[PDB]
RNA sequence: UAGCGGCCCCCGGCGCGCCGGGCCCGGGUCUUCCCGGAGUCGGGUUGCUUGGGAAUGCAGCCCAAAGCGGGUGGUAAACUC
RNA sequence: CGCGACCUCAGAUCAGACGUGGCGACCCGCUGAAUUUAAGCAUAUUAGUCAGCGGAGGAAAAGAAACUAACCAGGAUUCCCUCAGUAACGGCGAGUGAACAGGGAAGAGCCCAGCGCCGAAUCCCCGCCCCGCGGCGGGGCGCGGGAAAUGUGGCGUACGGA
């Protein structure tokens, strides 16, 4: 649930509280960051499957 | 409570009809029991003194492994199995 | 193999169909009585990577703690003596719940012998565990070699001596600069080692 | 209290120190017992090298001791592989090994592969079956030689080679060591900031040029 | 109560069975057998 | 009492000759594939303890992960090798 | 409805087995004081100590690196000497207080799961027959009976391996 919920700020592109959340939650900046980049690249999935 | 579809998919069965027809073949190429394996030893040593059918596959770990080796065209599973987990994603 | 599979499954544990499946255990075992045998595994892949063997004398017993803290068994409250050591409600026992509740089970089966335990389930008011137990005279066992070095007589009742996953823990051992005070063999005789005067002969 | 003059001191006798002492008249019989068990076992192995197998050179760490060298573990994988020796059988005729150890210096692999090749050359290995010998075994005269070695085989001597006297140069005159050391550690200690100035110096130079 | 303690501890009864065992055990616990008769 | 002094019993100890069974395993070379243990780590927070001081260890609650990853590198932190 | 597979749970003076208490000098895991010191006392100290509870052996526990280092590097554990009354902690007062490197005693290393190959190639018990039987075993024979695919055995385990 938490992360489909960052997912929906990075949809309305508060990267930064998106940020600030996973880190609350799970603690440290390099585990967020990797988490983060992730989500963004299955949000990009989405996007393929849009194009095609 | 609210069922989530990957369980609720096992509430659909397969019909009786196309079913029996399912053990039908499978009588035929039922595994052999154990005396007619002390038999069959025996006369393999006399065979000796003088290829394997096609059989049924037995086991998760023996199904997936040549499921990812695309050997098997035929899968059949049973609906109710106590842990779940077992079978869920296959 | 599926046993892989299940295992990045049971990781899985945020998820709604295992949240879903161990709700539905936790309230299953809620109702039923605080101490019992179950017949059959309820992890095979826990079970498999600690040790459990599908062959004769074998047991697992399952087992309902209650959680939190210990207050300080006293009357009132009334603890006589300084203000330092008036604290009593916020204090924390040093072993886990799990090794509490391998100790319970360890007593009461007398005659078995505790190799391991695993998670399964919790409330608030409860945590639930699995404890493998195990038969040291069944020839089975007494005949292979790998599992017969349990039969001796040195092993028993190991739960109360700390030797299970959660006892070696509260034992504080380990190596490198964050456990020095085990260095020996344990805690206790880290102090008596550097609280004794060796008085030589010749001095 | 205190008259006049003393160390300032603090004793550590406040403890129940008068219960856990530990006398030592134990000795010379502990002394014994160990002479005794160590003459059995010599007596049970009877050919066998007493010390037990042979162990190589190691530099030491620190600063303060690596000019000494030591006896370590066991022989490494590597002067095993290179040897040509399986590391089983290695075990098995009394050489010493561990695997964790690394091999980074080259002197060190390969003054231990030497170190082998002259054990290699000294032992004198017996049959399993008597009645057949092997190739890769003893001569009889061999046999008959054969007898315990008192003492730790191939003991480690520190070696030191002798220079000559030499001629000094006037360049040899010439070079200066202190100003050396004053400048090397300076531009050590600065390295980092040579560059900060340098990336800022030309990063508003580039712009303001640009 | 050390001194209740030495009031009641093992050397001061019969102990029947037990100094037996001390005397058995000195011989290996034989078991069976006799010496050979004149 | 001394003495590589004697005699008599029991038990063990290393050796040798033979029977009835099991085990039929290796050393290198080149080519193709394979490889890891979750309510656990880690974080916040409370209380005890330790020489460990922006928390050495342990536990309780709550949160809750990764896979060219993770821990450690005795002053917190971001970047970096 | 009745009959039959399984699943889950009971009862049996069922056939065969095991636990139950003692001793507690030495050992292990918990819980856990105050006298007293500081010229007073309240944090500290006394002290993870006496007292309480449980469990063991002739020894126990420990143990083969989620290590030390930061040098040209060392290499499981345990114990002695030294590092040391040191770095550090503390109404910075009273006092408390380690470790690594170095020389020695002894010196031994290993095993699963998994990932995968192999007609489950595995196991226990009964019955019948032969030998032997004061540490209840070796062998042969049963459309004798169960366990086991919710995974038994062989190879093999991070030092790589097939
Ligand atoms: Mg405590
Ligand atoms: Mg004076
Ligand atoms: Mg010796
Ligand atoms: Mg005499
Ligand atoms: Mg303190
Ligand atoms: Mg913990
Ligand atoms: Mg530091
Ligand atoms: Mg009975
Ligand atoms: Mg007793
Ligand atoms: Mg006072
Ligand atoms: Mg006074
Ligand atoms: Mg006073
Ligand atoms: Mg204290
Ligand atoms: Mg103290
Ligand atoms: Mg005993
Ligand atoms: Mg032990
Ligand atoms: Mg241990
Ligand atoms: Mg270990
Ligand atoms: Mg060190
Ligand atoms: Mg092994
Ligand atoms: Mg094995
Ligand atoms: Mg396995």
């Amino acid at each position: 649930p938490y992360e489909r919920r960052a997912m929906e700020l990075l949809k309305v592109s508060k990267d930064k509280r998106a940020l600030k959340f996973i880190k609350k939650r799970v603690g440290t900046h390099i585990r967020a960051k990797r988490k983060r980049e992730e989500l963004s690249s299955v949000l990009a999935a989405m996007r393929k499957a849009a194009a095609k | 409570l609210k069922v989530p579809p990957a369980i609720n998919q096992f509430t659909q069965v397969l019909d009786r009809q196309t079913a029996t027809q399912l053990l039908k073949l499978a009588h035929k190429y039922r595994p052999e029991t154990k005396q007619e394996k002390k038999q069959r030893l025996l006369a393999r040593a006399e065979k000796k003194a003088a290829k394997r059918p096609p059989v049924l596959r037995a086991g998760v770990n023996t199904v997936t492994t040549l499921v990812e080796n695309k050997k098997a065209q035929l899968v059949v599973i049973a609906h109710d199995v106590d842990p779940i987990e077992l079978v869920v994603f296959l | 193999g599926a046993y892989k599979y299940i295992q990045e499954l049971w990781r899985k544990k945020q998820s709604d169909v295992m949240r879903f499946l161990l709700r539905v255990r936790c309230w299953q075992y809620r109702q039923l009585s605080a101490l019992h045998r179950a017949p059959r595994p309820t992890r095979p892949d826990k079970a498999r990577r600690l040790g459990y063997k599908a062959k004769q004398g074998y047991v697992i017993y399952r087992i309902r703690v209650r959680r939190g803290g210990r207050k300080r068994p006293v009357p009132k409250g009334a603890t006589y003596g300084k203000p330092v050591h008036h604290g009593v409600n916020q204090l924390k026992f040093a072993r886990s719940l799990q090794s509490v509740a391998e100790e319970r089970a360890g007593r009461h089966c007398g005659a078995l012998r505790v190799l391991n335990s695993y998670w399964v389930g919790e409330d608030s008011t409860y945590k639930f565990f699995e404890v493998i137990l195990i038969d040291p005279f069944h020839k089975a066992i007494r005949r292979n070699p790998d599992t017969q070095w349990i039969t001796k007589p040195v092993h028993k009742h190991r739960e109360m001596r700390g030797l299970t996953s959660a006892g070696r823990k509260s034992r504080g051992l380990g190596k490198g600069h964050k456990f020095h005070h085990t260095i020996g063999g344990s805690r206790r005789a880290a102090w008596r080692r550097r609280n004794t005067l060796q008085l030589h002969r010749y001095r | 209290a205190p008259s006049r003059n003393g160390m300032i001191l603090k004793p550590h006798f406040h403890k129940d120190w008068q219960r856990r002492v530990a006398t030592w008249f134990n000795q010379p019989a502990r002394k014994i017992r160990r002479r005794k068990a160590r003459q059995a076992r010599a007596r049970r192995i009877a050919p066998r090298p007493a010390a037990g197998p042979i162990r190589p050179i190691v530099r030491c760490p620190t600063v303060r001791y690596h000019t000494k060298v030591r006896a370590g573990r066991g022989f490494s994988l590597e002067e095993l592989r290179v040897a040509g020796i399986h590391k089983k059988v290695a075990r098995t005729i009394g050489i010493s090994v561990d695997p964790r150890r690394r091999n980074k210096s080259t002197e060190s692999l390969q003054a231990n592969v030497q170190r082998l090749k002259e054990y290699r050359s000294k032992l004198v290995l017996f049959p399993r079956k008597p009645s057949a010998p092997k190739k890769g075994d003893s001569s009889a005269e061999e046999l008959k030689l054969a007898t315990q070695l008192t003492g730790p085989v191939m003991p480690i001597r520190n070696v030191f080679k002798k220079e000559k006297a030499r001629v000094i140069t006037e360049e040899e005159k010439n070079f200066k060591a202190f100003a050396s050391l004053r400048m090397a550690r300076a531009n050590a200690r600065l390295f980092g900031i040579r560059a900060k100035r340098a990336k800022e110096a030309a990063e508003q130079d580039v712009e303001k040029k640009k | 109560s050390a001194k209740a303690k030495r009031r009641n501890t093992t050397g001061t009864g019969r102990m029947r069975h037990l100094k037996i065992v001390y005397r058995r055990f000195r011989h290996g616990f034989r078991e069976g057998t006799t010496p050979k008769p004149k």
